[PDB]
């Protein structure tokens, strides 16, 4: 199956300023249509988690574009260019181009 | 406007056919859309069960799962179910459904803590 | 608005002749109507969607152009057919190609 | 390998545009209502609740609304409906008779006529040797003077009879779902931005369409699918005059309509077992018919209107609206049925403005006919019920039928009339989206294969 | 999308993909053709249109090589001019509606020649099993 | 076949009206348009409105509003429904409405328009003086 | 005549030749059987009897050894008392029509033979594929 | 009392696709017939170049003709077409549409000169 692996596995982010998460999958997930299928979530607890960016160049309907994302191979970034207060959670990256869909392991953000 | 609404156990002793039925509005099941549930062990990563299809699709699973999970549709009642027989407790997980669609799993449920203990 | 133009105005031919009168737009994209109107008499649909023959018309008519510029040609020019002809866009008329005997 | 083989693939998603029959759909919720108080929900079958709306990708299918069908068959079948509810209905024959008719009692102005006639006449009981004499009232629009005495006739009496609607059957519309039969299949162009002509690069196909409401109106169009973000215009040549242009606008404008005049239903028996239903007494005062709308979101809503239209004709352009320039009766006006009634509003209230390129309500009055001849058939007249109670309804205004007049002779300004014309721009209105394709299985390919013997 | 990896969806889903990745997938378009006081004239007539549509399907498939077998290879040639592209390359470039916009003209000819070639294997059998 | 017979010719004095009417005959009169147009000599043609009259609705051209006036009668009898009549009332005469008045329709074609008028009236003089 | 050295013309052309000319021609005669306010009741009553004939006949043929061959020999056998005539006599001097004159009376006993020969080399081939 | 009448060019260049179509009045198309195409180069006798037939037949041709005629039917519109792709100045003929029926080719079409040259 597809291996996920974040780095880093937590970061304490400081408010105004930029923090980043490195994916990295076992596999290429790039589909030969020519696109990728790779996911980002945010765990809230004892909740469904919030969705930032699938598919990495797309953007979910109800996220602000002071996030990011892009990647090369099986080195994908998630990236917030303006860390707020409801950043709060653990983040996933999940990749959904091989049977059976997988996730990962995810960043812990707190305040700092 | 997917809304999706777990229903079932949350309390069950090991060795017994588990069984949980996810509750669907705010859209069709037969879309194009895999219906499906993914489980969260507490304080650890997600872990994906399986889904089921609202076309023709026969459901994969993860093989992990030791072939004791059928998801079965119910498309009449817009619901579809987890089946999971011999459980342990270390199955004690957080229960999700959701629907892959053109983009990743966008309308899950809320989420349910099966704790299996004896 | 739409301005129309009918350039040759006055032609003068002899019967059995090709006859080729031009009509210009003020505005391009559109379809056209070719009109004939003999002296005293009522007038007459020669050429709808700028293509296309009415009944009882002889296939010598044949209407082109695109854009802003049409074509009608007459070939094989009759004595009847030395008329007034008329361009239509959707209320808009030019002031009429008059065909001459010479 | 060169020498090629042939396969023929069965089941190969293709299609073609055609033109079938379509297939009925209603709603259960109004089938739970007993004895078709609403019509045909036994002529229709039961929607399966949320049917597959499987989405289709990398597919670019041209649409065109104008020359679309099934909005012909909309209006075939909601003509055959219309006339298949009344043929149980008792037919108003007898009534063509002397009307000796004055006005109502109220202290009228000479100016202002009364728009209530009292009319007694003769009518025959259930008992063919005994007549009884009495009285109803009706409007101006439905009596005229034949000929000291003043004495009046209906209107329909020299033309057709007339069918009293029954009271069971409302004409409130139900949802009407339409769905394609086996072998064809409903694609529904799920763009944003469309102007209901040319490719549409996000389709997808369905089974069956949305709840489709059959309403009656011929200007500002009522409950319909109103947009997602903007304001669409739509014609189907902006440059031409004579085809109308459908405004569908975002924000849906809340209308309130009443009669205020409270009203008493009165049983006459033209026979053996035919009910005539008149009108009684005037409970209360003699007021006149109305239409609200609110003032701020209407001209919000023609900003917006302006602001689209500005767009296919250049950007200084002076736009002005005006009133409907002539015609029959529902064709200035907008008429609906509310409640059951209908009216006849009056729309210059909502129309006498212009637009250079840089708490309160708007009242209008309406009228009420209490015959109606829609369609305008050759030999048809419905007669329609008189309803108890002070009659009010809400809606929700979607869109405007307009029409732009045959400017020439270099004006800046481009005005633009609300038209009605035909029916179908209603439901040209609702059937944008969608068209109808036939499946054609068993393609043909070449490959490299050989079947043995 | 969803049905990535494991290529199906409901029908008409594969209709927007190559042609190649579309054959996988047949069984639904074939199964979504059958099943689905004077309106039940219409419903009749639209239900006995569907099933003699789908009976002349059959029954142009049942008097060529293959009954129900729904990819039948069959022992006819291909003109190369009617094609005239690299043959790879329409499964990975085309869709099903570009490859009939391409043999519109090249149609009803192929037909008779699958008769011929049918009732040419059916003599042929006949023989082989006389002879023998 | 389509026919469209036209009232004879006038004189009308200055400043008064004019009603011409255009019986229409051999086709379902509640479907096509019916269109006004004019021939003034030396300055060719000129639209006046169209009227539709299935209701009656009605367009005028936007420079001869407010003087002229468009209206019709259907036929209402199960027996004869193809005949018709329109109507126009032109108001207010000036010298320079001394011209020809037509009504014409348009073709019963697919790719057929509007204003393609493809039957015509045998038209109307008009003299002002 | 026309169809002279190429035997072939429309349907109930070979009506007249003898039935062995006439076997090389039967896809036409199985092609124009199915296709083709109170009036719609007889076009639709004409149509379901129609399609009805055709399934019979589909039905009869697919409990037989052949659902769609359109020529089947089989593992009956023949009484000779039937024909009782020379053999390749009948294919080059008799019409369908003079034979289906012939064997009128010999009639609905084949069609049990045939169930009876189809349903035992069923259960044949089931113990074949049973005991392997 | 069938009538055909051909209709098509008489000047073509060569190595070009050339096509005729007669139309036929007096009977119907779909009889016991071949609706055929016979030429004639000028001065000299005929040559058949085949048919098509009404019925269901293959359509069979002179093996002379070089897999270059394709005879096109139109039930729809009375019609049957002749095809000569890549024709040569030596293809110069009068051509015939015809009918063989039970009696062999009863009425022809005129027959039209087809000049091909350069
Ligand atoms: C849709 O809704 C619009 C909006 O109201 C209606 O438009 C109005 O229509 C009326 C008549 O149809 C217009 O006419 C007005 O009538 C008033 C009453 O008439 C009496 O008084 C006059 C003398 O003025 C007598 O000749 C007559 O016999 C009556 O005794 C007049 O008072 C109005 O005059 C106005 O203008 C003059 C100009 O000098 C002023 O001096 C006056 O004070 C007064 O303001 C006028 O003649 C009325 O104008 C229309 N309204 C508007 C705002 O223009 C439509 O009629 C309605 N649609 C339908 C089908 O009814
Ligand atoms: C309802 O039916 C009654 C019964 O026929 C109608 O009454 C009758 O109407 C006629 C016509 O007006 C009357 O004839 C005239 O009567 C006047 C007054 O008497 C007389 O001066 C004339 O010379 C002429 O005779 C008739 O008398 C009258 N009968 C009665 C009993 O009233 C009535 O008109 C019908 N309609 C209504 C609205 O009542
Ligand atoms: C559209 O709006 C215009 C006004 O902007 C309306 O014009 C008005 O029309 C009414 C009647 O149609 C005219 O009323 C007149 O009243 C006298 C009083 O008795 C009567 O004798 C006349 O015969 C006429 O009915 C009114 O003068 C006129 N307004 C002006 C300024 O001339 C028009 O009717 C509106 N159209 C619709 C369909 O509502
Ligand atoms: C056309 O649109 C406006 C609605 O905004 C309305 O125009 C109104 O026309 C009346 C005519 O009597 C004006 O009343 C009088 O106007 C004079 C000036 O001419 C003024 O000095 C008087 O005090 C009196 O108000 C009224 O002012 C005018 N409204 C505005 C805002 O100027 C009219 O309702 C619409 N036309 C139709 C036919 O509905
Ligand atoms: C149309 O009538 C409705 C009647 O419900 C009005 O809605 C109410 O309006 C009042 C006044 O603002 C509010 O206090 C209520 O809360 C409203 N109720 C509802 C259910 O909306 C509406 O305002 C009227 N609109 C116009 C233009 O007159
Ligand atoms: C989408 O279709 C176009 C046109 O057929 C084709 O060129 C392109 O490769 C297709 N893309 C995908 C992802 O199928
Ligand atoms: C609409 O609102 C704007 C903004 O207040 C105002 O300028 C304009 O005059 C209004 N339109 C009308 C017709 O009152
Ligand atoms: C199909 O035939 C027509 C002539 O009827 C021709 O114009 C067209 O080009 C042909 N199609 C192709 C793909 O060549
Ligand atoms: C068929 O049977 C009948 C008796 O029912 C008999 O008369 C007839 O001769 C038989 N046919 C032949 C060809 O022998």
């Amino acid at each position: 199956d597809v291996v996920m692996t974040q780095s880093p596995l937590s970061l304490s982010i400081t408010p105004g300023q930029p923090a980043s998460i490195s994916c990295r999958s076992s596999q290429s997930l790039v589909h030969s249509d020519g696109k990728t299928y790779l996911s980002w979530y945010q765990q809230k607890p004892g909740q469904p988690p919030r969705l930032l960016i699938y598919q990495v160049s797309n953007w979910y309907s109800g996220v602000p574009d002071r996030f990011s994302g892009s990647g090369t191979g099986t080195n994908f970034t998630l990236k917030i260019s303006r860390v707020e207060a409801a950043d709060v959670g653990v983040y996933y990256c999940g990749q959904g181009v091989h049977l059976p869909r997988t996730f990962g392991q995810g960043t812990k953000v707190d305040i700092k | 406007q997917v809304q999706l609404v777990e229903s079932g156990p949350g309390l069950v002793r090991p060795s017994e056919t588990l069984s949980l039925t996810c509750a669907v509005s705010g859209a069709s099941i037969r879309t194009k859309a895999w219906w499906s549930w993914i489980r969260q062990p507490p304080g650890k990563g997600l872990e994906w069960i399986g889904y089921v299809s609202g076309g023709w699709d026969l459901p994969n699973y993860n093989p992990s799962l030791k072939n004791r999970v059928i998801i079965l549709k119910d498309t009449s009642l817009n619901q579809f179910s987890l089946r999971l027989t011999s459980v342990t407790a270390a199955d004690t997980a957080l229960y999700y459904c959701a629907r892959e669609g053109p983009e990743d799993f966008d309308v899950w449920g809320p989420g349910f803590l099966v704790t299996v203990s004896s | 608005e739409i301005v129309l133009t009918q350039s040759p105005g006055i032609l003068s031919l002899s019967p059995g002749e090709t006859a080729t009168l031009f009509c210009k737009a003020s505005q391009g994209g559109n379809a056209m109507t070719w009109y004939q109107k003999r002296r005293g008499q009522v007038p007459r649909l020669l050429i709808y969607d700028t293509s296309r023959r009415a009944s009882g018309v002889p296939d010598r008519f044949v209407g082109s152009g695109s854009g802003t510029d049409f074509f009608l040609t007459i070939n094989k020019l009759d004595r009847e057919d030395f008329a007034v002809y008329y361009c239509q866009q959707f209320e808009f008329f030019g002031l009429g190609s008059e065909l001459e005997v010479h | 390998a060169e020498n090629l083989w042939v396969t023929v693939y069965y089941g190969v998603p293709v299609w073609k545009d055609a033109e079938t029959t379509l297939f009925c759909a209603s709603d259960a919720k109004a089938y739970e209502t007993e004895k078709h108080n609403v019509w045909a929900t036994h002529a229709c079958v039961p929607t399966d609740p949320n049917p597959q709306e499987i989405h289709l990708e990398n597919v670019t299918e041209e649409f065109n609304m104008w020359k679309n069908n099934m909005v012909e068959q909309m209006h075939t079948d909601i003509i055959s409906l219309w006339d298949q509810s009344l043929k149980p209905c008792v037919k108003l024959t007898p009534l063509c008779v002397t009307l000796q008719c004055t006005n109502v009692t109220n202290n009228i102005t000479d100016d202002m006529r009364g728009e209530l006639k009292n009319c007694s006449f003769n009518m025959t009981t259930e008992l063919r040797d005994k007549k009884q004499k009495v009285y109803s009232l009706f409007y101006r629009l439905d009596v005229v003077q034949i000929n000291s005495n003043k004495e009046y006739r209906l209107i329909n009496c020299n033309t057709s009879a007339c069918t009293q609607a029954c009271p069971k059957v409302s004409f409130e519309p139900i949802p009407i779902h339409y769905c394609a039969p086996a072998g064809f299949a409903i694609l529904k162009c799920k763009d944003k931005k469309f102007n209901g002509t040319g490719p549409c690069p996000s389709v997808s196909t369905v089974q069956c369409t949305h709840g489709i409401k059959p309403v009656v109106s011929t200007q500002l169009l009522l409950n319909g699918s109103l947009a997602e973000e903007e304001v669409m215009i739509r014609s189907e040549n902006i440059t031409n005059n004579a085809k109308n242009i459908l405004v569908q606008f975002n924000t849906p404008v809340q209308i309130n309509c009443t009669r205020p005049n409270n009203n008493t239903r009165k049983s006459i028996r033209i026979g053996p077992g035919q009910a005539f239903y008149a009108t009684g007494d005037i409970i209360g005062d003699i007021r006149q018919a109305h239409c609200n709308v609110s003032k701020a979101t209407w001209n919000e809503t023609l900003g917006k209107v302006v602001k689209q239209l500005r767009k296919h004709f250049g950007n200084n352009t002076i736009i002005r609206f005006a009133n409907s320039s002539g015609g029959d009766l529902e064709v200035t006006t907008h008429s609906f049925n509310c409640g059951g009634e209908f009216f006849y509003c009056n729309t210059s209230g909502l129309f006498n403005s212009t637009w250079i390129s840089n708490n309160d309500s708007i009242t209008l009055p309406c009228r009420i006919k209490q015959i109606i001849n829609m369609w305008q058939r050759i030999g048809q007249c419905m007669y329609a019920p008189p309803i108890q109670g002070v009659i009010r309804c809400v809606s929700n205004i979607t869109g405007l039928i307009l029409t732009r007049d045959g400017g020439s002779t270099n004006s800046t300004t481009e005005t633009f009339r609300p038209g009605g014309g035909d029916m179908r721009d209603n439901w040209r209105s609702e059937l944008y989206k969608y068209k109808v394709v036939k499946i054609e299985p068993l393609g043909v390919a070449p490959t490299r294969c050989k079947r043995r013997v | 999308a969803v049905g990535i990896g494991a290529v199906f969806l409901g029908f008409l889903g594969a209709a927007g993909s190559t042609m190649g990745a579309a054959s996988m997938t047949l069984t639904v378009q074939a199964r979504n053709l059958l099943s689905g006081t004077v309106w039940g004239i219409k419903q009749l007539q639209a239900r006995v249109l569907a099933v003699e549509r789908y009976l002349r399907d059959q029954q142009l498939l049942g008097i060529w090589g293959c009954s129900g077998k729904l990819i039948c290879c069959t022992n006819v040639p291909w003109n190369s001019s009617w094609s005239n592209r690299n043959l790879s390359e329409i499964w990975d470039n085309m869709t099903w509606l570009q490859w009939d916009k391409e043999i519109s003209n090249y149609t009803q000819i192929i037909y008779g020649l699958l008769e011929e070639s049918q009732n040419q294997q059916e003599k042929n059998e006949q023989d082989l099993l006389a002879l023998d | 076949q389509v026919q469209l017979v036209q009232s004879g010719a006038v004189i009308k004095t200055p400043g008064s009206s004019v009603k011409i009417s255009c019986r229409a005959s051999g086709y379902n009169f509640r479907d096509y348009s019916i269109h006004w147009v004019r021939l003034i000599p030396d300055k060719g043609f000129e639209w006046i409105g169209w009227i539709k009259p299935l209701w009656g609705a009605v367009s005028y051209a936007r420079q001869l509003q407010g003087r002229v006036s468009m209206t019709r009668q259907l036929s209402q009898d199960p027996d004869d429904p193809d005949w018709g009549v329109a109507y126009m009332e032109f108001s207010g005469l000036t010298p320079a409405d001394t011209a020809e008045y037509f009504c014409v329709r348009r073709g019963s074609c697919d790719y057929c328009g509007d204003f393609p008028w493809q039957y015509w009236g045998q038209g109307t003089v008009v003299v002002v003086s």
